[PDB]
Protein backbone atom coordinates (compact mmCIF):
# COMPACT_ATOMS: atom_id res chain seq x y z
CA UNK A 1 0.00 0.00 0.00
CA UNK A 2 1.20 3.58 -0.17
CA UNK A 3 2.53 3.23 3.65
CA UNK A 4 4.87 0.56 2.20
CA UNK A 5 3.05 -2.14 4.09
CA UNK A 6 2.03 -5.73 2.45
CA UNK A 7 -2.02 -5.66 0.90
CA UNK A 8 -1.67 -9.65 0.78
CA UNK A 9 -0.23 -11.59 3.57
CA UNK A 10 -0.44 -8.51 5.94
CA UNK A 11 3.10 -8.97 8.03
CA UNK A 12 6.55 -10.45 6.99
CA UNK A 13 5.46 -13.59 8.97
CA UNK A 14 2.63 -16.39 8.13
CA UNK A 15 2.64 -15.64 3.93
CA UNK A 16 0.58 -17.23 1.25
CA UNK A 17 -2.98 -16.83 2.62
CA UNK A 18 -4.47 -19.32 0.21
CA UNK A 19 -7.42 -16.84 -1.27
CA UNK A 20 -6.57 -13.96 -3.74
CA UNK A 21 -9.62 -11.56 -2.28
CA UNK A 22 -11.72 -14.28 -1.69
CA UNK A 23 -11.32 -17.10 -4.66
CA UNK A 24 -8.97 -19.68 -4.33
CA UNK A 25 -5.00 -20.15 -6.19
CA UNK A 26 -3.43 -22.13 -8.15
CA UNK A 27 0.10 -22.07 -8.74
CA UNK A 28 0.62 -23.58 -12.60
CA UNK A 29 4.46 -22.74 -13.33
CA UNK A 30 3.75 -22.80 -16.84
CA UNK A 31 1.70 -19.15 -17.21
CA UNK A 32 4.22 -16.50 -18.60
CA UNK A 33 5.75 -14.42 -16.37
CA UNK A 34 5.51 -10.61 -15.79
CA UNK A 35 6.95 -9.46 -19.68
CA UNK A 36 5.59 -6.24 -21.53
CA UNK A 37 3.10 -7.47 -22.80
CA UNK A 38 2.00 -10.88 -20.83
CA UNK A 39 -0.89 -12.16 -19.42
CA UNK A 40 0.38 -13.77 -15.88
CA UNK A 41 -2.34 -14.01 -13.89
CA UNK A 42 -5.88 -15.47 -15.50
CA UNK A 43 -9.17 -15.37 -13.33
CA UNK A 44 -12.28 -17.67 -14.11
CA UNK A 45 -14.34 -20.10 -13.89
CA UNK A 46 -12.45 -23.17 -15.43
CA UNK A 47 -14.91 -25.62 -14.41
CA UNK A 48 -17.05 -23.94 -17.86
CA UNK B 1 19.68 -10.95 -6.42
CA UNK B 2 18.90 -8.17 -4.76
CA UNK B 3 19.57 -5.09 -6.11
CA UNK B 4 22.57 -2.74 -5.21
CA UNK B 5 25.63 -4.30 -4.68
CA UNK B 6 26.15 -3.84 -1.04
CA UNK B 7 22.87 -4.18 1.09
CA UNK B 8 19.54 -5.16 0.41
CA UNK B 9 17.87 -3.27 -2.09
CA UNK B 10 17.60 0.56 -1.32
CA UNK B 11 14.81 1.82 -2.59
CA UNK B 12 12.16 -1.38 -1.35
CA UNK B 13 13.45 -4.07 0.55
CA UNK B 14 11.88 -7.15 1.87
CA UNK B 15 11.59 -7.54 -1.90
CA UNK B 16 14.48 -9.63 -2.27
CA UNK B 17 13.32 -12.12 0.32
CA UNK B 18 9.77 -12.46 -1.36
CA UNK B 19 11.08 -13.39 -4.15
CA UNK B 20 13.55 -16.11 -2.91
CA UNK B 21 10.75 -17.58 -1.29
CA UNK B 22 8.72 -18.32 -4.40
CA UNK B 23 12.01 -19.00 -6.56
CA UNK B 24 12.44 -22.10 -4.84
CA UNK B 25 9.50 -24.24 -6.51
CA UNK B 26 6.14 -25.36 -5.13
CA UNK B 27 7.21 -28.88 -3.78
CA UNK B 28 10.06 -28.20 -1.90
CA UNK B 29 8.39 -25.33 -0.40
CA UNK B 30 6.16 -27.90 1.98
CA UNK B 31 9.23 -28.01 5.01
CA UNK B 32 11.94 -25.92 3.16
CA UNK B 33 13.46 -22.45 5.84
CA UNK B 34 16.21 -19.56 5.50
CA UNK B 35 19.55 -19.78 6.17
CA UNK B 36 21.19 -16.80 7.89
CA UNK B 37 23.31 -15.61 10.70
CA UNK B 38 22.65 -13.91 13.47
CA UNK B 39 23.84 -10.19 11.95
CA UNK B 40 22.02 -10.75 8.50
CA UNK B 41 18.29 -11.81 10.36
CA UNK B 42 19.25 -8.18 12.24
CA UNK B 43 19.83 -6.57 8.83
CA UNK B 44 16.54 -8.31 7.83
CA UNK B 45 14.78 -7.64 10.92
CA UNK B 46 15.72 -3.65 10.79
CA UNK B 47 13.41 -3.77 7.22
CA UNK B 48 10.34 -1.51 7.84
Amino acid sequence: DADGRFLWADSLAAGEPARLMGYPVLIAEDMPDIAANAYAIAFGDFGN
Amino acid sequence: ATGAAGDFAAVNASDAVVDLVYALGAEYRANASFVMNSKTAGAVRKMK
